[PDB]
């Protein structure tokens, strides 16, 4: 998934509105939460 | 009013990826709910109608910020005033021109295909889900091919854009707008400006 | 024969020196385990084990009595879970996977607790991260403090 | 001091006559409460008579030279980061903290403070079996000094922040040798592993470089016939796993990264780079031949480069070593010449430049040797400098 | 956090790409942990203080903390004559004003935190950019097997910059020691004693006087030269990993490469969005000759 | 002549002799040309005094930038006086870019000169900030900014805050630029040996208007006898740093050329002997 | 009338239309928990004439003031310095013992002075003699003795 | 459906969500964390300047035998250092040629 | 409860449909509150 | 953003202020360019323009100016390619490579309309292929091979003789419309003047160098009388190694 370039845009999708990104009005800057790497070691293991 | 505002804000700030598949006409609150989502997909049937003043009230929903974006005022001067006053409808093509949404799908029953794709996918890591979403967007929503600028549903064709920029842009008065419209009325059909 | 080992990023040679040891030794109240665990990029159990080891190493170096209740305070949920598992299943020890209840919840089951966590507000930060927030009733207090007789 | 909670301790001033004869003018401001001075500012709580006595006694030893007991010990001994014995900073270690720590350590291990220790076992404890609940932990300093008492941080101006952001966006730029690592650059892989030494991965390019650049008198020639695999990757079903492992490691080391001319990752799902050696044939049909380099070579001919250098530079007009280094770096290696070399070539090759630029159309690029710019790379000159 | 993590990942990727050096994962996460603890201490300081919000002139007053913890509510008796919904909305608006004030203070303090973090990260960037072997190429330049070609693109307008002087041995340590010599000369100057006896000298010695701090007092006991860690000349983790085991070295190299590729993609997409906002880029791909012709 | 050298000849010889210094000088020249603040300051200061067309002002600015123009001391003092007269009348345009350290009346001291400097009037002339000031390399720019900010905040009168003595063409001389072999042509304005700044401002037609300003009397007092001299040097270094820059370049070249010549001669002779052997 | 437009553009106040201001994020967050937060605080304190102003202009029952201000002395990087050196950098510099470093530097300087200028003339030479290269430093023998 | 025995993996996520209150939720008001390389910088220096660049701050001949750092790997080396490499390379195939 | 918000959940993707054809998909106060609850529940679901 | 920006427009890293009127104008120009690209994407044919290895954001150094080279590349060659596609799509020549198209259309009066277009296509492709932006020095092997025939008892005489004879045979083409090909017929090198619509492969030769003697090639920078200077510039910015490798492959 990381080797294939597609899909990396979703991390920085918040850059769609530059003014909004600068203002930081919304805390949902992450793909799966507040920030992109909110939890990379415990959250992904919920699936069996 | 508070509940509609809160719903719009929640859709706007939803943490996990939310995609509003807009298929149909939208009023002020509907367009505020659709456009401000993190992911917004527009089909050929998309219709964003503010239509505030004709009902006797100011337009409500948050689309005024999108109309007043410097990008919008730069690409189509006077478009914000034209939409807020005349209550015109902005289409999927118009939103694509204005850069509000990057997703435009022509595939029927997209919801079933999305359900099947995300049932077939099996993982939960952030990079894996990001790749899956990106591949879906690229192969179904991103207009890489099989899309013509003539085949998109738009109402801001360049002649109409010039009309709007000549009749609404940089006119800080409704009375001045009315005077300009009245002056344009008496343009003969032989006039080059007409 | 013992050449290669897993997790080469965090070596025990680097772990021998406690992180911000003096700074958190001056005041133990201001340093809940979350602050120290923010240093590492491993799972929760691994980082808590590392924190316990670092505290014990610091105490041994300073030649003072180490806090034997620190592992209990770091694994307070785990300690209560083990105590109640030993109460339910007539066994003594540490519960394992093969002796755990089988139940399937909906993937959105956590919403009720999630809204509480997301809309919780605290006066100070020590109230937010107090180590006894896991105990609510006298049964919880008994299950937690039933180990030592003094309390 | 430099802190709100870093006031001094009360000090005595003389009587009314003393203060009148001392002060010349006093301005009284608003009334504020009295705050006790911190522990470090307090004199009797920060006295270090014993420590000063010990360090003064040990000072005369510090007047001699450092020696090693083992004759010939040269390499230093590293001290690890964060170890207890290597820490010297004392944030709140005043005399009260020192004596509290000393008391705790003594009541823990009284044997450690004896010149000749006795047997050390563990006896009963007066606080039950859980006396650690009351005896554990290092001595604790007061929270008021922990929180309010700290040095005032220097206010960082926005100018330095802008400078740091500019540095970040400068380092954000790409290095050309990352998207496609050159085969010469893909030879720097050596492993401490035993199996890696017997077989040479980059022997082909290594001997190619040796026989293309190094003279036959001194060069490294390696014949692959003696290698275990014959210098080539064995077939898929006749490797015993060694071929597969080596191929995987080589591909992993040689894979590129970053963004290419199309602005996508080299292993992008949809698009590709260098299809059917398109870039290979482009490089074949373009090459690396500088116009100034070929003009200089054709004018010099076959005569001695050192003779050319000594005739070009007068007795004290230009240095010889610098000129030779610049000429070698410019001709043998693909690097732009320095301004010294540019001036030398402008003075020595003016006829060639005039011939090249005599019939030039006005809009078309020319070949000029100018150094009004402060940089040497031809990227800033658009490739017209050289 | 998010922005700090992005900055640190960009730093690691640039450090690996430009100079071929590998930063330890522990060192990577240590900076983020320091930022988190700095924010934690700021929150510790902020919870002590208090903010006031006012609604309906002075009819409704709400006393809270900058974080947004309800502490006190004062309400004029006339407000109780209103229905419950109106009272709830008035209290909510007053709390919103209090939250706005707390947000202003917290964002100012967090800008302070960001400046501190950039100051702390300065030595790494300066050591990876201020060495005699460091160069970049314009993004619009064609890259091939051998080297990068250079398109015109108004090459007269284009100007290559240099951040290092050709003069021998120019360093931040030299600059700082020059500053120290200058301040010592000012102190020893005849006006120096008068200025030191003046209140300005007292404040200067109190703030930038680390050598005068008594033993056992918080803070540094001396002013030290800034960090000098040049990437191409200092071995960080790559040699240790290669000596210990090759698999970990390959894994860390892969992580660094992926982070560098990710930050490059982020920069590319930000540039694309800027172009689309300006109006020079169409909303859908129209020029496939720049993608499919390779 | 080799001894009597113009700056262009110095640069072209240094290009063949030592690459680093000439390369750094050229890079600094290019950066100063790119900078827009310096041009604005130069034209703003030299418009009222010269009283000439903007095209001539721009050409003279370019000549001074590349080093083929140095203003005379007479026009320099006239420019300083005219700038003071222009600033004391309408400060808005001058307060926008030029800065005078405004004294705070809250601060008080047990000294007459301190009380006068604390009256709320002008006390010192503020130099340009390092962001758009004279060129400094980015490797030391951040610490330079930190040092200058600390010095200006704590009132330390040392380091970059102090303006180096600037050189100007003497009244008798007619040459428009410096020379290596010419030294009496450039004269520094020293506190003990003033070149007539006070004598010029006293007979200037704007002396009454300047004295009417209730802020400049502290500077005009010259309590140490060097207030006007120091503000003159500060103003001219803030406006034309290139003069001091070129003076430093000339001094360095003059002091270092001979060892380079000796080293080049020795190396050439060694290589020639090795070749002829 | 333009006065109506001016009053519309005027900021929302409860006196004019008895409608509280809207804050969308806090309404999303704490609307359903406002009663709980108030009960946790202890209820609403009713004070007579809280917002009313006396005819002289003095605001009887004076309002409370906010004591909050941005902290000025925290600098966590300065709080957590290097172990031995007092530098506040976050980097993990693995230093060497001071005595070993001093001996290392002294011996290196002696070796360099013996190699590059064996004659003592003070001029560096790039073709050192074999004896001057492989000669064991006599300073080590003197130190051992 | 999520197994009962695996929902302990979400606990760090919930803990961080609950502890994101206050200052932890703040972001730099003005910086989005993405910086574009607007300008191109180069620090490459010619070999003669490279030899003497680090005379003072570092030891003399800092770039002595570095192949990648120097255009000429053997520039600035001494006789013994050159002779070691040349002797090794020439005595490896001693009887061959 | 009023059968105005409908939901179809797969293994990982959740689709929420508004069904108000009598009022041209117009939302009331209660309907909007329920829709917001469903949106912030489905978005905050673990396997969403 | 490479796929989004149009071919004509460029990406500028530097940021400068833009007036609203010019920003709206450039947005409208971008929209018009997108519409034009959509229009042209459906009329594309079997044969397309070759990719240029060297950058042409500026004029080719020492040989051409930016505007003149852009004209030569995007007007006459584009028209030739369009005519070739139009007249080959219907005919049975469709779906076959340029080599066999030229070979089967050569010496056919009826199909001369397609033959001339194909020949001009190949000639323009080879002319673009054989132009180093700054020029190449002749390789020693090729110069030795040319010394046998063109060289006359002189050092470096062969290259001067070739540069003279190419200009001689170019000026011998008074029509000012055609090509000059240095080719290897199979026995020896020779220079051939190819009129408009004549191809070396159609004549069964192995080309080495191609020179455009069209009036439109030098009408702008060199006028109608700068033919000699244009030839000198072509030889000072030519590309010899391609001819070297083609001749070596011919030899075997």
């Amino acid at each position: 998934f990381v080797d294939l370039e597609t899909g990396t845009s979703l991390y920085f999708r918040d850059t769609r509105d530059s003014a909004e990104a600068i203002a930081h009005a919304a805390d949902s800057k992450g793909i799966k939460g507040m920030d992109n790497a909110i939890d990379l070691y415990n959250e992904y293991r919920i699936v069996p | 009013l508070r509940q509609h505002a809160s719903l719009i804000w929640r859709v706007y700030t939803a943490p996990r990826p939310l995609m509003t598949l807009t298929n149909g006409k939208c009023r002020g609150t509907g367009c505020g709910l659709s456009l401000f989502a993190k992911y917004c997909a527009l089909k050929d049937s998309s219709e964003f109608i503010f239509d505030g003043p004709n009902v006797g009230i100011t337009p409500y929903g948050g689309m005024t910020r999108l109309l007043a974006r410097p990008e919008t005022s730069l690409k189509y001067p006077g478009l914000a005033e034209f939409v807020v006053l005349t209550g015109a409808s902005l289409f999927a093509g118009d939103a694509l021109r204005l850069g509000w949404t990057d997703l435009f799908t022509t595939i029927p029953d997209m919801t079933y295909h999305i359900k099947e794709w995300f049932d077939t996918t099996e993982h939960m890591h952030n990079d894996a889900v990001a790749w899956q979403l990106g591949h879906l967007l690229e192969t179904c929503f991103k207009m890489k091919e099989s899309h013509s600028s003539a085949m998109e549903r738009a109402a801001i064709t360049p002649t109409r854009a010039r009309w709007v920029e000549d009749a609404f842009a940089d006119q800080p008065s409704v009375n001045d707008i009315m005077r300009t419209l009245t002056e344009i009325e008496q343009l003969p059909f032989q006039s080059t400006h007409n | 024969r013992l050449r290669y080992e897993i997790n080469e990023d965090y070596k025990v040679r680097d772990e021998l020196g406690p992180e911000l040891f003096a700074l958190w030794s001056k005041a133990p109240e201001r340093w809940p385990p979350e602050r120290l665990s923010k240093m590492y990029g491993l799972d929760f159990t691994l980082v808590r084990k590392i924190l316990v080891w670092h505290h014990f190493k610091a105490c041994y170096d300073a030649c003072v009595e180490p806090d034997w209740s620190l592992p209990k305070r770091l694994f307070a949920l785990e300690w209560i879970r083990d105590v109640r598992a030993r109460k339910h299943g007539l066994f003594y020890g540490k519960m394992r996977f093969a002796e755990q209840k089988i139940t399937f919840y909906s993937d959105r089951f956590l919403f009720r607790d999630l809204v509480n966590r997301r809309e919780a507000s605290y006066a100070n930060v020590w109230e937010m991260d107090d180590p006894y927030r896991f105990l609510q009733t006298e049964q919880d207090y008994e299950d937690y403090w039933g180990d030592n007789y003094d309390v | 001091g430099g802190s709100v909670l870093d006031r001094s301790v009360a000090v005595p001033i003389g009587d009314s006559t003393q203060v009148r004869e001392l002060f010349v003018e006093t301005k009284v401001l608003g009334v504020e409460p009295l705050q006790s001075p911190p522990s470090w500012r307090t004199p009797f709580r920060n006295d270090f008579a014993e420590e000063r006595l010990k360090e003064l006694q040990r000072a005369p030893f510090k007047r001699e030279k450092y020696v090693s007991l083992i004759q010939g010990k040269y390499t230093p001994k590293v001290k690890k980061f964060g170890y207890t014995q290597h820490t010297t900073v004392d944030d709140f270690e005043t005399k009260e903290y020192k004596d509290r720590l000393l008391s705790k350590q003594f009541f823990q291990n009284p044997q450690a403070f004896e010149v000749v220790p006795d047997r050390n076992e563990r006896s009963v404890q007066f606080g039950g079996k859980w006396e650690y609940q009351r005896t554990h932990g290092l001595p604790t300093v007061d929270r008021n000094e922990l929180e309010n008492g700290w040095s005032e941080v220097e206010p960082i101006s926005d100018g330095e922040m802008k400078v740091i952001e500019q540095a970040l966006r400068d380092i954000s730029g790409p290095r050309p040798g990352n998207f496609v690592k050159p085969p010469s650059k893909t030879k720097s892989l050596q492993l401490s592993e035993s199996w890696w030494e017997p077989l040479g991965y980059g022997w082909e390019q290594h001997n190619e470089e040796q026989k293309a650049l190094c003279d036959v008198t001194e060069q490294r020639l390696i014949d692959g016939s003696n290698l275990p695999f014959g210098g080539k990757l064995p077939p898929f079903g006749t490797s015993y796993g060694m071929g597969e492992r080596m191929r995987a490691i080589i591909e992993d080391y040689s894979k590129g990264f970053g963004l290419g001319p199309h602005g996508h990752s080299p292993t992008h799902d949809t698009i590709h780079y260098n299809t059917l050696n398109a870039e290979g044939e482009r490089v074949r049909d373009l090459g690396y031949t500088d116009a100034l380099g070929r003009l200089f070579s054709e004018k010099l001919g076959d005569r001695d480069v050192h003779q050319w250098a000594v005739e070009s530079c007068a007795d004290g007009e230009a240095d010889v070593r610098q000129l030779l280094l610049s000429l070698h770096e410019w001709r043998e290696r693909g690097r732009p010449p320095s301004l010294l070399l540019a001036n030398v070539l402008s003075k020595y090759l003016e006829e060639e430049i005039a011939a090249f630029n005599k019939g030039i159309p006005e809009n078309a690029p020319k070949l000029q040797l100018e150094t009004s710019d402060g940089t040497l790379a031809h990227s800033g000159s658009g490739g017209s400098r050289s | 956090m998010e922005v700090y993590r992005r900055i640190t990942e960009r730093v690691r990727g640039a450090l690996w790409a430009h100079h071929g050096r590998l930063m330890s994962e522990r060192q990577f996460h240590r900076i983020l942990a320091f930022v988190y603890n700095n924010k934690y201490e700021y929150q510790i300081r902020f919870d002590r203080m208090e903010v006031v919000g006012r609604e309906w002139g002075g009819r409704v007053e709400v006393v809270t903390t900058p974080a947004g913890f309800l502490k006190r509510v004062r309400v004029n008796p006339c407000v109780e004559d209103l229905t419950l919904y109106q009272q709830q909305q008035l209290i909510l608006s007053a709390y919103a004003n209090a939250c706005a004030d707390g947000r202003k203070l917290m964002e100012q303090a967090e800008m302070n935190i960001y400046k501190q973090f950039l100051k702390d990260l300065k030595p790494i960037v300066m050591g990876i950019r201020d060495n005699p072997e460091f160069y970049t190429v314009s993004e619009n330049s064609i890259e091939t097997i051998g080297g990068v070609l250079q398109t015109g693109d108004s090459n007269n307008l284009c100007h290559t910059h240099r951040t290092i002087p050709a003069a021998k041995a120019r360093q931040p340590a030299d600059e700082v020691r020059a500053r120290q010599e200058w301040e010592q000369k000012w102190i020893n100057s005849p006006r120096g004693q008068s200025w030191a006896l003046t209140l300005r000298g007292k404040t200067y010695f109190a703030l930038h006087g680390p050598q005068y701090r008594p033993r056992g007092a918080p803070g540094a006991k001396k002013e030290t030269l800034p960090l000098d860690i040049p990437a191409p000349y200092t071995a960080m983790d790559e040699k240790r990993l290669l000596k210990k085991n090759w698999m970990a070295y390959l894994d860390n190299k892969h992580v660094a490469e992926v982070m560098w590729t990710r930050v490059k993609i982020a920069d590319r997409e930000k540039r694309q969005r800027l172009l689309q906002e300006t109006g020079r880029a169409w909303h859908r791909p129209i020029n496939e000759e720049a993608i499919n012709r390779w | 002549q080799n001894e009597d050298k113009m700056v262009v000849h110095v640069l072209e010889e240094l290009s063949l002799r030592n690459d680093g210094l000439v390369m750094d000088i050229q890079y600094a020249i290019r950066e100063n040309k790119k900078n827009r603040r310096l041009r604005w300051e130069f034209v703003t200061t030299l418009l009222p005094v010269f009283g000439g067309n903007e095209a001539k002002v721009e050409q003279l600015y370019s000549d001074y930038c590349d080093g083929k123009y140095v203003p005379n001391i007479t026009v320099a003092v006239e420019a300083f006086i005219a700038f003071l007269h222009n600033a004391t009348q309408h400060p808005e345009t001058y307060s926008a870019s030029d800065y005078f350290d405004i004294d705070d009346g809250k601060s008080s001291t047990a000294s007459g000169t301190g009380d006068q400097p604390s009256a709320g009037q002008y006390t010192t002339l503020k130099l340009l900030d390092p962001l758009e000031g004279p060129f400094v390399f980015d490797n030391v720019k951040v610490e330079y900014i930190q040092t200058v900010e600390r010095f200006r905040r704590h009132g330390i009168r040392a380091g970059p805050v102090m303006a180096p003595a600037t050189g100007f063409i003497a009244a008798n001389c007619k040459s428009l630029n410096y020379f290596t072999r010419r030294q009496e042509e450039v004269v520094y304005v020293t506190n003990d040996s003033d070149q007539g700044l006070r004598r010029s401002l006293e007979n200037s037609a704007y002396h009454k208007t300047i004295a009417a300003n209730p802020a400049l009397q502290y500077l005009l007092k010259a309590r140490r006898g060097a207030a006007l001299v120091e503000t003159f040097n500060r103003f001219f270094y803030r406006t034309m740093p290139m003069l001091n820059f070129y003076q430093n370049v000339l001094k360095h070249y003059s002091e270092t050329i001979q060892p380079l010549r000796q080293a080049a001669k020795s190396s050439t002779r060694g290589l020639a002997r090795a070749l002829e052997s | 009338d333009d006065s109506d437009i001016l009053r519309l553009r005027a900021p929302l106040t409860y006196d004019m239309d008895s409608t509280a201001a809207l804050h969308v994020p806090t309404h999303c967050g704490k609307a359903s928990r406002l009663a709980g937060m108030l009960q946790d605080a202890g209820g609403v304190q009713v004070l007579d004439g809280l917002g009313e102003v006396d005819d002289k202009g003095e605001p009887k029952v004076p309002p409370l003031q906010s004591n909050a201000s941005v902290p000025t002395n925290v600098s966590f990087y300065e709080m957590a310095r290097h172990p031995w050196e007092d530098r506040a950098s976050s980097w993990r510099r693995d230093g060497f013992t001071e005595g070993s470093l001093e001996y290392f530097e002294s011996q290196y300087r002696s070796a360099e002075r013996a190699v590059y200028d064996e004659e003592g003339r003070g001029v560096r030479n790039y073709w050192p003699s074999r004896d001057a290269v492989e000669g064991i430093a006599q300073e080590e023998e003197n130190d051992a003795q | 459906k999520v197994p009962h025995s695996l929902i302990y993996n979400i606990y760090p996520y919930l803990e961080e969500i609950r502890r994101r209150k206050g200052m932890m939720a703040m972001h730099p008001p003005g910086k989005d964390g993405l910086l574009m390389p607007d300008r191109v910088v180069d620090n490459r220096l010619p070999d003669h300047l490279k030899r003497g660049y680090y005379d003072d701050v570092y030891w003399k001949d800092f770039f002595a035998g570095s192949d990648e750092h120097l255009n000429e790997p053997r520039m600035g080396l001494r006789g013994d250092e050159m002779r070691r490499r040349l002797e090794e390379a020439q005595t490896s195939p001693a009887p061959t040629t | 409860a009023n059968r105005t918000i409908t939901g179809n959940d797969g293994r990982f993707s959740k689709t929420i449909m508004i069904n108000e054809p009598q009022c041209n998909q117009a939302l009331s106060a209660k309907t909007a509150s329920e829709l917001s609850k469903e949106i912030d529940k489905a978005t905050n679901a673990v396997y969403s | 953003y490479h796929a989004y920006v149009p071919k004509g427009a460029s990406v500028q890293m530097g940021e400068t202020f833009m007036p609203s009127n010019i920003a709206t104008a450039v947005f409208r120009e971008t929209e018009a360019a997108a519409a034009r690209a959509d229009k042209t994407k459906e009329e594309t044919g079997f044969f397309s323009q070759p990719r240029l290895n060297y950058p042409v954001s500026s004029g080719i150094p020492a040989l051409f100016s930016k505007d003149q080279f852009d004209m030569q590349y995007s007007l006459f060659h584009r028209d030739v390619v369009e005519t070739l596609n139009r007249h080959t799509l219907g005919t049975p020549l469709e779906g076959h490579n340029l080599e066999t198209v030229i070979r089967k259309t050569s010496f056919d009066a009826t199909q001369a309309v397609a033959h001339t277009a194909a020949s001009e296509h190949f000639n323009y492709c080879f002319f673009y292929k054989s132009l180093r932006p700054w020029g190449t020095a002749p390789p020693p092997r090729l110069r030795e091979a040319l010394q046998l025939q063109y060289g006359t008892n002189g050092s470096a005489d062969a290259m001067d003789e070739v540069r003279r004879i190419v200009w001689v045979t170019a000026a011998s083409h008074q029509e000012r419309c055609g090509w000059v090909y240095l080719v290897w017929s199979g026995v020896h090198f020779d220079v051939v003047e190819f009129p408009h619509g004549s191809c070396p492969i159609a004549s069964d030769l192995i080309p080495l160098l191609a020179l455009n003697v069209h009036e439109s090639a030098y009408i702008l920078d060199y006028g109608t009388s700068g033919l000699k200077q244009y030839v000198e510039n072509y030889f000072k910015a030519c590309n010899w190694p391609l001819a070297e490798r083609y001749y070596l492959m011919a030899i075997g």
